[PDB]
């Protein structure tokens, strides 16, 4: 109960929508013969729905009115209320792998830039300087701020523009 | 004497209407003569109208 | 015999060499990119043959291999429909109820 | 009529002129290029505005440059 | 097959190499790890 | 030696059966536009009307409604042909107007003597801003 919420393992909303799952599955499963292959597949659905269930109640998420897990986005209210790996943890998860691949990607450029003719080795990825900055570039932000400690991230104003 | 860059040395465009402003090329000749636009530089950088070579001033042109 | 077979001894050496260098087909596209209209053009002037050669031969030749590829893509799609109908499909079931 | 102005970044390539579709273009002497020679528009009567004259100007940012104004009957390109 | 390791090098052949690669690492990942919400312990 | 030919209707056309694509009131009411061309041979050409035309050996006459279909024509003759064609302009007067190469010489080549008429003696991007020119009468470009 963070705004007007209520646990999923305490929510009865939560367990009907379980039951009607689950009630769809059984009715679903009575058409064939018990050891059959469409049957086994069928009681696997049940077994990952009912792990799902378990493990969204396990989690500590949040339902509603509706029956349905929520996702408090804002920490405080998830640091605070044990929330974090909702949307906090997951929101520098993906951090790492995005700055990660603007990292590779980059010095990909970079290090292509001062050759005979870049473009060929931009539709032509020059496979073994790419797997070396693919398996180098794990410390992105290490060298992200060193990097930008320099001034060598930006550029000055040496681009190009039109007419202001 | 021989006014202008030299031969083959890079070089900064200053027009401001031009597609390479702010932006580097190679000098590959520079005219002797009361031509306006006497140097010739020529880009990696194509622009829009496929072209990688273009004349300019003494006035719009600097050095690296 | 007018109408006699005539053929061409090895006219065409197979070599992944080309496969290295998209746009050899063409006599604008083989420079390489400077800009991405360039990848573009490659996919859009293909199977354009008309425009890459004059000579009418090596454009009959390319189309009639390029019917080869497309008789084995064809051949590919119905052998996996087959295949898809033997292994995976009530049809073993549904010839007795149909 | 359309307003067809060249400038004297003119190289004297002379592209324009055929690439023009309608003969507004020629070219004239003059002493600002290694060409000795520089474009002009006597006959902007005649002209449409399809600018295939600055589709085949080299230079960067054009020296033949078509302003679109005016339409007569053979600004319009009109057969009737 | 100098010319063949070049051409599996190009964009297409790499795009979809690694896009098979980062495609079957996830859907291994969701079969072995079935219906990742919340990030468990 | 070259100065200003005029035009007889009495030269021929070439062959042709006579197209959809031909004159129209403009032609009887505004203007029309003749070609003429001295032919060495017996030849097939694409009228820029639709359809293929023979010309004669000799001198032709063929009439157009744009100035466009005039020098279109005049550039595949020059081009696949190696004629020299010239066109004029008729007036329903009966006023001729002689048009194509003024001076004689076609106009991507200098001829020594035509005069200089719409250039600017400056750089395109030292043309005004568009307030400097601001109710001049007429709406106005800044190049003027
Ligand atoms: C931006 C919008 C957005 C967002 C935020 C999400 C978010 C999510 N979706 Mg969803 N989805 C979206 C758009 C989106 N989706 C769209 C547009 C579609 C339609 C195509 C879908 C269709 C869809 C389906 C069908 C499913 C999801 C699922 C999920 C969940 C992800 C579970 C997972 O795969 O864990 C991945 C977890 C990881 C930790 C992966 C990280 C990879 C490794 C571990 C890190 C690297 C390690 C190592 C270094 C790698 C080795 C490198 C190698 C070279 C050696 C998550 C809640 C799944 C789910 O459970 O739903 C809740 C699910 O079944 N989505
Ligand atoms: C869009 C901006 C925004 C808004 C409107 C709120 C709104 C709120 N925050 Mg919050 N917060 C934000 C960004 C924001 N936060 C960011 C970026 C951080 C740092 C990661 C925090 C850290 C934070 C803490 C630590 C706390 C709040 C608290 C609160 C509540 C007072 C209110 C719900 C407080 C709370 O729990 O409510 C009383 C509280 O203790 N926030
Ligand atoms: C027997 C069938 C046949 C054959 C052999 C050709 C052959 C040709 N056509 Mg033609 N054409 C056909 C049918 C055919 N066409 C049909 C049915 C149409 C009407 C749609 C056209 C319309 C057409 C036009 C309008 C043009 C051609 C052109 C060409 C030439 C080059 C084509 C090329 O390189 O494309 C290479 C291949 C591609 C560019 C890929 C196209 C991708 C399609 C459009 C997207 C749809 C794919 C898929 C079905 C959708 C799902 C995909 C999924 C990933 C979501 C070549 C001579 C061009 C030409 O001659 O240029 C002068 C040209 O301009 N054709
Ligand atoms: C019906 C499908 C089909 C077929 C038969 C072909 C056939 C061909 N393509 Mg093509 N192509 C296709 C779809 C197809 N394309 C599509 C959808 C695209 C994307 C728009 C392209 C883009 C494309 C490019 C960019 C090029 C070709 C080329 C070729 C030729 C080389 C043949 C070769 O090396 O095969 C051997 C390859 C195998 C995999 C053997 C099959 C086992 C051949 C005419 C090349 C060409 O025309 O060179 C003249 C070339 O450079 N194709
Ligand atoms: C163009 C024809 C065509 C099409 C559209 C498909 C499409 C499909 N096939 Mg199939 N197949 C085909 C031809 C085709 N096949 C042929 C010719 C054969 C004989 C070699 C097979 C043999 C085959 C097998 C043995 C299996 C499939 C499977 C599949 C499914 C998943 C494929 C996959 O995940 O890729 C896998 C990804 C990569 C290879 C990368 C998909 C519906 C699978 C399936 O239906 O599982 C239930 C499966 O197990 N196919
Ligand atoms: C017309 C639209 C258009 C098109 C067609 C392209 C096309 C392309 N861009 Mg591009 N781009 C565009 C607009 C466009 N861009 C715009 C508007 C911007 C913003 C300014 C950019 C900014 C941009 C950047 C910054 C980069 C590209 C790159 C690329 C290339 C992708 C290479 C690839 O497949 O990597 C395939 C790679 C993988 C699948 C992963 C690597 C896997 C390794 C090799 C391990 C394999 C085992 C490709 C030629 C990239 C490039 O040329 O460098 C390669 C690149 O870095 N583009
Ligand atoms: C390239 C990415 C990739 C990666 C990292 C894995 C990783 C894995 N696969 Mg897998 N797989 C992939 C692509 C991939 N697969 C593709 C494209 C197919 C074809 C559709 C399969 C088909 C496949 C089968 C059939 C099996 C695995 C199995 C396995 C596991 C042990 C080997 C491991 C988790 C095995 C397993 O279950 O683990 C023991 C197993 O039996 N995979
Ligand atoms: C498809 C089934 C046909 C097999 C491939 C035939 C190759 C014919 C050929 O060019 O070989 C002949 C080529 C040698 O090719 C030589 O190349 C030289 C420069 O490259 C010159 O160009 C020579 O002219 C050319 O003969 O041999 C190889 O390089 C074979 C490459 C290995 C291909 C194996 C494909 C394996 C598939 C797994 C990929 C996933
Ligand atoms: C389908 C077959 C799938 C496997 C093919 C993938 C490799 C193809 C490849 O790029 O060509 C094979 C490449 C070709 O290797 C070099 O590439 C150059 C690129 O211009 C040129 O092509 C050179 O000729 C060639 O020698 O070989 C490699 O460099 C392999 C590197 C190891 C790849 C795995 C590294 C670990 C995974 C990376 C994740 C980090
Ligand atoms: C906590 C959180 C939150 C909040 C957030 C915020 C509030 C933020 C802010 C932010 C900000 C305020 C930002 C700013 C920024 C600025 C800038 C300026 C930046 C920049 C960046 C960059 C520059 C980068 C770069 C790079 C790198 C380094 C990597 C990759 C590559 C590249 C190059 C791209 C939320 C609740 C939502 C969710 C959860 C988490
Ligand atoms: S518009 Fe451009 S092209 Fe058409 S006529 Fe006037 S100048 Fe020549
Ligand atoms: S504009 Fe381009 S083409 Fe026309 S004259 Fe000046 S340079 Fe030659």
């Amino acid at each position: 109960d963070i705004a007007g919420l209520t646990p999923c393992s305490e929510s009865k909303a939560y367990a009907k929508l379980e039951k009607k799952e689950l009630k769809t599955l059984e009715k679903r499963l009575k058409q064939y013969e018990a050891d059959s292959a469409p049957a086994v597949a069928l009681k696997a659905t049940m077994e990952r729905t009912k792990a799902r269930f378990a493990n969204y109640a396990k989690a500590g998420l949040l339902c509603g009115n509706d029956g349905l897990p929520h996702l408090i986005a804002d920490p405080g209210l998830a640091l605070k209320y044990g929330h974090a790996g909702e949307v906090f943890i997951p929101t520098f998860g993906f951090l790492y792998v995005a700055g990660y691949i603007g990292y590779v990607g980059r010095q990909y450029l970079i290090a292509v830039k001062g050759e005979a003719k870049p473009t060929d080795k931009e539709i032509i990825i020059d496979v073994p300087l790419a797997t070396k900055l693919a398996w180098q570039g794990a410390g992105w932000p290490l060298a992200a701020v060193q990097e930008l400690q320099r001034g060598t991230l930006l550029e000055k104003e040496e681009n190009i523009t039109v007419s202001p | 004497k021989e006014v202008g860059p030299k031969r083959g040395s890079l070089v900064k465009i200053l027009r401001p209407e031009s597609y390479w402003f702010n932006q580097v090329g190679k000098v590959v000749s520079v005219d002797q003569s009361g031509v306006r636009y006497p140097v010739v530089v020529r880009f990696e950088n194509q622009n829009y109208a496929g072209v990688t070579t273009n004349n300019y001033a003494l006035d719009e042109v600097v050095a690296a | 015999k007018k109408v006699k077979i005539a053929v061409d001894r090895n006219p065409v050496e197979t070599s992944f060499e080309k496969w290295a260098k998209p746009g050899h087909f063409s006599r604008t596209l083989s420079k390489g990119p400077n800009t991405t209209t360039w990848i573009w053009n490659l996919h859009a002037d293909a199977h354009d043959f008309d425009s890459h050669t004059s000579d009418l031969e090596e454009i009959s030749r390319k189309v009639f291999s390029a019917h080869f590829g497309q008789l084995g893509i064809i051949f590919i799609w119905l052998s996996g429909m087959y295949f898809h109908g033997a292994r995976f499909s009530n049809y073993e079931a549904w010839l007795s109820d149909p | 009529a359309h307003i067809v102005k060249i400038y004297d970044t003119c190289i004297g390539c002379t592209q324009c002129v055929r690439a023009c579709p309608l003969d507004v273009l020629e070219m004239v002497p003059w002493d600002g290029c290694k060409a000795s020679q520089m474009a002009s528009a006597p006959r902007t009567e005649d002209c449409v505005g399809c600018k295939r004259c600055e589709t085949a100007c080299p230079t960067d940012f054009l020296s033949v440059r078509v302003y679109l104004g005016s339409e007569s009957t053979r600004s319009m390109g009109l057969s009737y | 097959m100098k010319d063949f390791t070049t051409y599996l090098s190009t964009a297409p052949v790499i795009a979809t190499i690694w896009f098979t690669f980062t495609a079957g690492l996830l859907i291994e990942i969701n079969r072995y790890f079935p219906d990742p919400l919340v990030f468990s312990f | 030696a070259w100065t200003v030919p005029t035009l007889n209707p009495d030269t021929p056309s070439p062959i042709f059966g006579g197209s959809t694509g031909g004159l129209l009131r403009k032609a009887q009411t505004e203007e029309f536009y003749v070609i003429t061309w001295e032919a060495k041979k017996e030849q097939i050409f694409e009228m820029p009307t639709g359809g293929a035309a023979i010309m004669r050996q000799g001198p032709n006459l063929l009439k157009f409604g744009k100035k466009e279909q005039c020098l279109a024509l005049t550039t595949q003759l020059r081009n696949k042909f190696k004629l020299t064609p010239c066109f004029y302009r008729v007036f329903p007067d009966g006023k001729v107007q002689y048009l194509h190469p003024a001076d004689g010489v076609y106009p991507e080549k200098v001829n020594a003597g035509r005069v200089g008429a719409n250039q600017n003696m400056r750089r395109i991007g030292q043309n005004v801003n568009p307030i400097k020119v601001k109710f001049s009468g007429r709406m106005m470009s800044p190049a003027e």
